[PDB]
Parts: structure tokens; sequence; C-alpha cells
């Protein structure tokens, strides 16, 4: 039926500032439109509900409208307490359909990450198992392309990756990429290495090690 | 205040079916309706279906219907939801909700903390504490691999906590059916290998509390 | 069609 598309999955904003949430139907909904705020910890709660105009006992600073497909959330005067994630509810028609959710997160300036790549260890591979990590630390913005060669080309299996939400002190973001192979497939190979692509320069960052110089 | 207390998280083997609880406390429970929302953690959130306790009513969402199922007892306010048939794609957190008439429809004013639901064969089995030493300048980074334990959480501090500036403990992926996470923690060269710095890593649910030391070499 | 509580 209707889905909303919340068209921004990520925004990013300071402190003070006038945050702008949208959130468009595939269809008219007669303003039957509301407002969740879920926070990192799990747990939801509303905002305002009806054509986006009404308060439900929340801060003023929060205010709805829109009137056809288009709708929005305005946090005028924004607040810590504020960065949460944002979903639009239509409940116009069954069945009911939230929007994909638009996360804030706090501006702050570019920063590249430390990366660190690390060889199996000892004890992991005498139990036949090989793991390769590396971690890319306090980097911002928080998108990042991670790529893995072994022997000089691209790698995709056993890749899993992990992502740190932004950081309460800094405002940066973390992530841990590791490969996983068996201790054959590993003792098969020399050279690993792991590429950070972020736009934070134009060249990837690259750590990399070889088996032989081990 | 309206309050609704979930389920404790669940664990299950697909094939196999559950169900959660959504107690209601403050409000009269057959005034109004509870519905089901699914959050996976991939992208956004799904209307499961939904009933009025009074009326015994319910209204699914026609991709979970015939899978789901809603009830109700009045005799304690408490609100049913059951899982048949179980797969991979039913591990998610769900969350119940009131909902409330207004112009000519609803939507939800309270929520419950939400339940996680994993779908999995795997047993309580404690991680191996993997060390992660550099290999063969004024400040270094070291890691440990936290791998194949089940089921979640896990605690990982470094030096037993006085380590603790320059950690960055990772969220745990699922791979294998088992959990895997890391951990870094960046010191000063004149503390390592000067000094020693160990990951310690407890898993409640195996009763297991590894200190595994970060040594030279591999 | 068919019954709902607010919509089809």
């Amino acid at each position: 039926d209707i889905q909303m598309t919340q068209t921004t999955s990520s925004l990013s904003a300071s402190l003070g500032d006038r945050v702008t949430i949208s959130c468009r139907a595939s269809q008219d909904i007669s303003n039957y439109l509301n407002w969740y705020q879920q926070k990192p910890d799990g747990t939801v709660s509303l905002l305002i509900y009806y054509g986006s105009r009404l308060h439900s006992g929340v801060p003023s600073r929060f205010s709805g409208s829109g009137s056809g497909t288009d709708y929005s959330l305005t946090i005028s005067n924004l607040e810590q307490e504020d960065i949460a994630t944002y979903f639009c509810q239509q409940g116009n028609t069954l069945p009911r359909t939230f929007g994909g959710g638009t996360k804030l997160e706090i501006k702050r300036a570019d920063a590249a990450p430390t990366v660190s790549i690390f060889p199996p260890s000892s004890e992991q591979l005498t139990s036949g198992g090989a793991s390769v990590v590396c971690f890319l630390n306090n980097f911002y913005p928080k998108d990042i392309n991670v790529k893995w060669k072994i022997d000089g080309s691209e790698r995709q299996n056993g890749v899993l990756n992990s992502w740190t939400d932004q950081d309460s002190k800094d405002s940066t973001y973390s992530m841990s990429s590791t490969l996983t192979l068996t201790k054959d497939e590993y003792e098969r190979h020399n050279s690993y290495t792991c590429e950070a692509t972020h736009k934070t320069s134009t060249s990837p960052i690259v750590k990399s090690f070889n088996r032989n110089e081990c | 205040e309206v309050q609704l207390q979930q389920s404790g998280a669940e664990l299950v083997r697909a094939g196999s079916s559950v169900k959660m609880s959504c107690k209601a406390s403050g409000y009269t429970f057959t005034s109004y309706g509870i519905n089901w929302v699914k959050q996976r953690p991939g992208q956004g959130l799904e209307w499961i279906g939904y009933i009025n306790p009074g009326n015994g009513y319910t209204k699914y969402n026609e991709k979970f219907k015939g899978k789901t199922t809603l009830t109700v007892d009045k005799s304690s306010s408490t609100a049913y939801m059951q899982l048949r048939s179980l797969t991979s794609e039913d591990s998610a957190v769900y969350f119940c909700a009131r909902s409330v008439y207004y112009g000519g429809s609803y939507y939800f004013d309270y929520w419950g903390q939400g339940t996680t639901l994993t779908v999995s064969s795997a047993k309580t089995t404690p991680p191996s504490v993997y060390p992660l030493a550099p290999g063969s300048n004024s400040m270094v980074t070291l890691g440990c691999l936290v791998k194949g334990y089940f089921p979640e959480p896990v605690t990982v501090t470094w030096n037993s906590g006085s380590l603790s500036s320059g950690v960055h403990t990772f969220p745990a992926v699922l791979q294998s059916d088992l959990y895997t996470l890391s951990s870094s923690v960046t010191v000063p060269s004149s503390p390592r290998p000067s000094e020693t710095v160990t990951c310690n890593v407890a898993h409640p649910a195996s009763s297991t509390k590894v200190d595994k030391k970060i040594v030279p070499r591999d | 069609p068919y019954p709902a509580w607010h919509a089809p």
C-alpha cells in the first residue's frame, strides 16, 4: 500500500539548529501521519500525531506539518536529548507503514581514520582457523569503504564488519573489519591488505603484512 | 502512568515457535488496542497486526499473517503474540504499543521496551579470546578478538578497567550462528610490551571470565 | 471489501 520514504537515512546537525526531517507517502494520506522518536537505547516514544500538528506532552520545539504526500518534523532549537532516530508512520490505510527512519548525529570536523591490521593469532591458528582483523578508528564523516586484498586481489567472503555509534566525548566513528579463512587457505598466500577509502584523501590508506616477512 | 512491560529476550530454533507477552498497566486494558511492530535491525519498522482486547478482534498485515497469531488475556492485563515456523528472518526485536483514537484514526502513544528474539540452534558456549598483537609508532594499537560465543552479551575491558581511554569495543556480529566481536585499545609505545596489556572478556551466560595477555610476535 | 480500523 502507501509506503513512506524518509528520504535521508542519516541527518547531520549541531546542537542548537533547526532540524527538518522529511517523509513522503506514495499517496495522499489526508494528514494521517505520526512521528516517533526511537533512542539508541532501544525505547520508542511518540512525539507528534495527526497531519503532523498534534502534540503528546512534549517540548514545544517539536513541530509538525505537511499536507498531501509531503510532511516534516521540525526540531527548532535542537538539543542533545533530541539525538535519536525519527520514524514517520501513516495511519490512513492498512497495513500500517513506517518510513526507513532518519538518524541524527552530531556535526564535527573531518578526521581520517587511523588504520590497523593484525595477522591471525598463534592461539587461533592452532585451532585450524585464521582471522585477519583491521580497525579503522576515530574517523568522521561516518561513511567509509573498507576493502581487503589477498595476494593483491580483492576478497569478499569471510569479511564481517562492525561499526560503533557516534562517540559521546568526540563525535567520531570507528569500524572493525575481519577476514576469516581456514588455516590452510591462509598459509597458501602471502600478502594481506586492508584498504580504507574515506573522503579524507582521494588516495586510500593502506595497511598490510606478508606472511613471509613474518 | 501507562506502562507496557514486554517479555524477556528469547532464544529458539528455526522450525519452532514462540509466544511473547505484553503486560499493560495504568489504564483500562480493554478500552485500547495493542499493535505489534517488528524491528529487524535492518531498515525500519513493520506493522505486524493488532488486536482489540475487549473485542478480541484482530487485523493482520498480510505478510505476517499465517505465521503470526495475536491473542489476549484480560483477568491479568496481558496480550500475547505467537510466531510459528521461525526462520532467520524472524530474528528481530518486537514491540507492542497502545492505540488511541483521534480524528478518524489511530496512533501509538505508549510502547514496551521490546522483546529480542534470536532464531538459532546455538547453545551457551564461551568465546575464544584471541590476542591481537601487531606484525613484525609513538602510539600502538592492540586488539582482542572475541570469537564464537553465544548468546550476547559480552563484557570487554582492558587491564581490568585501568585502561579506559582509547578503547573501542565493537558491536557483535553473527557469523556461523555464533557471535563474534572485537575490541581495540591504544596505548603509548612506552607501556607495551614494556608493561602488560590484558583484555578481560566476560560472558555471563557461560560463567566465563577470561583474561588474555597481549604478547609480542604472533 | 473487508474490515479494518482506520483503513482498508
